[PDB]
RNA sequence: AGUCGUAAAGUGUACUGGAAAGUGCACUU
RNA sequence: AUAGGUUUGGUCCUAGCCUUUCUAUUAGCUCUUAGUAAGAUUACACAUGCAAGCAUCCCCGUUCCAGUGAGUUCACCCUCUAAAUCACCACGAUCAAAAGGGACAAGCAUCAAGCACGCAGCAAUGCAGCUCAAAACGCUUAGCCUAGCCACACCCCCACGGGAAACAGCAGUGAUUAACCUUUAGCAAUAAACGAAAGUUUAACUAAGCUAUACUAACCCCAGGGUUGGUCAAUUUCGUGCCAGCCACCGCGGUCACACGAUUAACCCAAGUCAAUAGAAGCCGGCGUAAAGAGUGUUUUAGAUCAAAUAAAGCUAAAAAAAUAGACUACGAAAGUGGCUUUAACAUAUCUGAACACACAAUAGCUAAGACCCAAACUGGGAUUAGAUACCCCACUAUGCUUAGCAACAGUUAAAUCAACAAAACUGCUCGCCAGAACACUACGAGCCACAGCUUAAAACUCAAA
């Protein structure tokens, strides 16, 4: 397996704690949405292996950080809560 | 129900390493003498029993110096001798000693006991073998330490019942008719007094476990 | 209704009740965001002192403040309890006098 | 709101570009 | 519920909302003493100290007690039968696992199909079966059936392994919530562990600490809280003037306010009072006009007692559709059927029971082709007052045509019949339907479209009405 090499992320400016600011993207497996804080400008370190490429995009889904519960114990967790079906 | 595999899987595994991981006499019945504590599991002796661990012989630390692991020889206790004043012995007829001790002074024995000059029919294993208490009988000695002559062991047959039990009895007797005057007695001579120091069965006791 | 329709349907079956505003419990704490005033419906007229607040809950709602005179700012912690405030239209809570920031009303 | 002014016939539906309503089709008294 | 208030110009009915009663939590203000009971909001994170030893070594115990309510028909009964206690030689009793049989929460059908869920044979293999609208399968909610029981013991259902470094044991702390008890003493009693035993250990427990949360009993002196328009017990004087303000519902406030502020007095409860919240508290009542019952027939697991039609061929008289009879009221399940002849032909020996089965029938609106005498919305043309006739005349479309497609049933008139109005009231029996306005409103969106328009909704929310 190839190792994973880094590529540095800069964000933009957070645009609330419901919309998100970026959607990195590794590749074809999935991608990560971010929301900073307000006015937060955020340094980020993806890591992806070599042979693949990593893109930062502006997000698919901007709001979905709303769906989710509440925190569990001391866990960074969210309970996860199941969208609604089409 | 979804089955739960892993608690299976976890039992056998335990199962596995306990029976791979059985310690043997010589690491269990270890002694720190300086500190009187078990290394095997740190746990320190009782008080009372710290002078015999430092003046006493184990069993086996006497039949590994005899041809045969002494089978045939009279072993007694030190707590046997303090107690009772008639002959209690047992006559060795199997030794299996612990064959990884450096001393050869762990194991396990059998033979016949004589408890107080009652001799029992059959061998049977003998517990506190790793206990610091045993003797060994010199052969020019045997004679004089057997020498027992059973005394008249005339006890009570029967006693009195409790009052109130006594009282019901009569009264339960006397509602059906009977006029009879004799005392009702409770039977004893079939509960035989054991001393607390009798050997117990060494086959039924438990082991420590390895950790 | 028939007997066997009766035992088809089974014993009357209550709708859970409806939770209020302040969700099935006794008081909720609050941060004032801004105070303002609100006119009643007519056959009154007045106008009544009220302010936005943001619950421990997270919903923000508008309480009306009873009592001649009241010294509420902007984040200030205030206790809110039920009750229709009954001539202003959609106003469900109440702000508690001498709790937190908001004092009891000055004597005349 | 006044401090403002003044004394055969129907019901539906469709189309309506000479529509302050008309015509067409079906119904009611 | 012994009920009460509130819709109207007024009466009656229906219906929602609220008041009066009893608890619990929290908040405001106010609180004297004694005894007892009970006692974080959070399965969020935890500094610190303790909560398991005993015992002549072996063993035994730390698998109990104590805690929590996250998850959730493992708890109950019967059968069989381990481990454990006592017989201790077992006969067997007691206690109770695993296994087999039975029973066992709530919501949602806008979750209707599940998809191998069965049987027979010693097996090989054979059959195609099993559950389900009397609710399977599925989603959501919740500890329960409380001398107590079930489940869990930081998380990955489990715990070899991993995350990671654990108070849901006691005391205590941080965060959080409206919610907020001591970092006390002793094993003297009981219980448990160990010991042959004197005994030892125990944050179980016992005895104390704190808290108006409750109960009980006081108190020589010492009372507060709320209310006073009606429901509902109880206002004097001023101040203010639709302002300030007040109310549980109805409602008050515009210069005489018993309804707001103060003050006086009264009323209720009282070491409390009562503001908010949450419970307790409710369908055997109705369906013509208030919410709720017809298109017709057959069948259907169950339940009940009530065991001049229609289709075909032919034929026609007056002027293709059928005057008289017909003042008839027959046939047909309904819609419908009334020119003549002929041929077939008009189910069923109890009733109720279909959205989902089969037949019909009618009503809209579009789609394909076809006929076109006649009529005819629209569309043209002609004539007319002094905004002609909207209205008369002519021509001709869509269309009118033809195909093929998209409360029941049986018995009663005895009773006060009898909210009214309709249509005199009734019983029994069954199915379907009904639990304020609200078959409300609304486009977050979706489809068609392709920048700007069209079609398509429930719920919240509000109110004391409708
Ligand atoms: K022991
Ligand atoms: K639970
Ligand atoms: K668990
Ligand atoms: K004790
Ligand atoms: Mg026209
Ligand atoms: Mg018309
Ligand atoms: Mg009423
Ligand atoms: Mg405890
Ligand atoms: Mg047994
Ligand atoms: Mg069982
Ligand atoms: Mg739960
Ligand atoms: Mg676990
Ligand atoms: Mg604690
Ligand atoms: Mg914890
Ligand atoms: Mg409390
Ligand atoms: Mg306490
Ligand atoms: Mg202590
Ligand atoms: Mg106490
Ligand atoms: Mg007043
Ligand atoms: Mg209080
Ligand atoms: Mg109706
Ligand atoms: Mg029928
Ligand atoms: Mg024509
Ligand atoms: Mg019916």
């Amino acid at each position: 397996f190839p190792p994973l090499v880094a590529e540095d992320i800069m964000l933009k400016e957070g645009l609330g704690a419901s919309e998100a600011v970026a959607d990195i993207k590794f590749s074809s497996a999935g991608w990560v949405s971010v929301t900073p804080n307000f006015k937060d400008r955020l340094h980020l370190r993806g890591y992806t292996p070599e042979g693949t490429v990593l893109t930062v995009r502006p997000p698919l889904l901007p709001y979905i950080v709303n769906i989710k519960g509440q925190r569990i114990k001391k866990s960074v967790a969210y309970k996860t809560k199941k969208p609604p079906s089409l | 129900v979804r089955p739960r595999l892993i608690a299976e899987l976890a039992r056998r595994v335990r199962a596995l390493r306990e029976q791979l991981n059985r310690p043997r006499d010589s690491q269990l019945y270890a002694v720190d003498y300086e500190t009187l504590t078990r290394p095997f599991s740190g746990r320190r002796l009782p008080v009372r029993a710290w002078a015999d661990v430092r003046r006493e012989s184990r069993l086996l630390q006497l039949l590994g110096r005899l041809p045969l692991f002494g089978l045939g020889r009279l072993v007694t206790r030190k707590s046997w001798l303090w107690q009772h004043d008639e002959p209690c012995y047992w006559r060795l007829t199997r030794v299996r000693p612990d064959y990884t001790a450096q001393n050869l002074d762990h194991g396990k024995a059998w033979g016949i006991l004589t408890f107080k000059g009652k001799t029992e029919s059959e061998a049977r294993e003998i517990e506190h073998v790793m206990y610091h208490d045993w003797r060994l009988v010199p052969k020019h000695e045997e004679e004089a330490f057997t020498a027992f002559t059973p005394a008249p062991e005339d006890s009570l047959a029967s006693v009195p019942y409790p009052p109130l039990l006594r009282a019901m009895i009569i009264a339960e007797r006397q509602k059906n008719g009977d006029t009879s005057t004799e005392e009702p007695m409770l039977n004893v001579q079939r509960i035989r007094m054991e001393p607390w120091d009798y050997p117990a069965k060494q086959e039924d006791k438990g082991r420590a476990k390895g950790t | 209704a028939t007997l066997n329709q009766m035992h088809r349907l089974g014993p009357p079956k209550r709708p859970p009740r409806k939770l209020g505003p302040t969700e099935g419990r006794p008081q909720l704490k609050g941060v004032v965001l801004c105070t303002f005033t609100r006119k009643p419906k007519k056959p009154n007229s007045a106008n009544r002192k009220c302010c936005r607040v943001r619950l421990s809950t997270g919903r923000e709602a508008v309480c009306f403040i009873p009592g001649e005179g009241h010294t509420l700012q902007e984040h200030q912690i205030v206790l809110v309890e039920g009750g229709r405030t009954q001539d202003l239209p959609g106003v469900k809570l109440t702000v508690v006098r001498g709790k937190y920031d908001c004092g009891h009303v000055q004597k005349k």
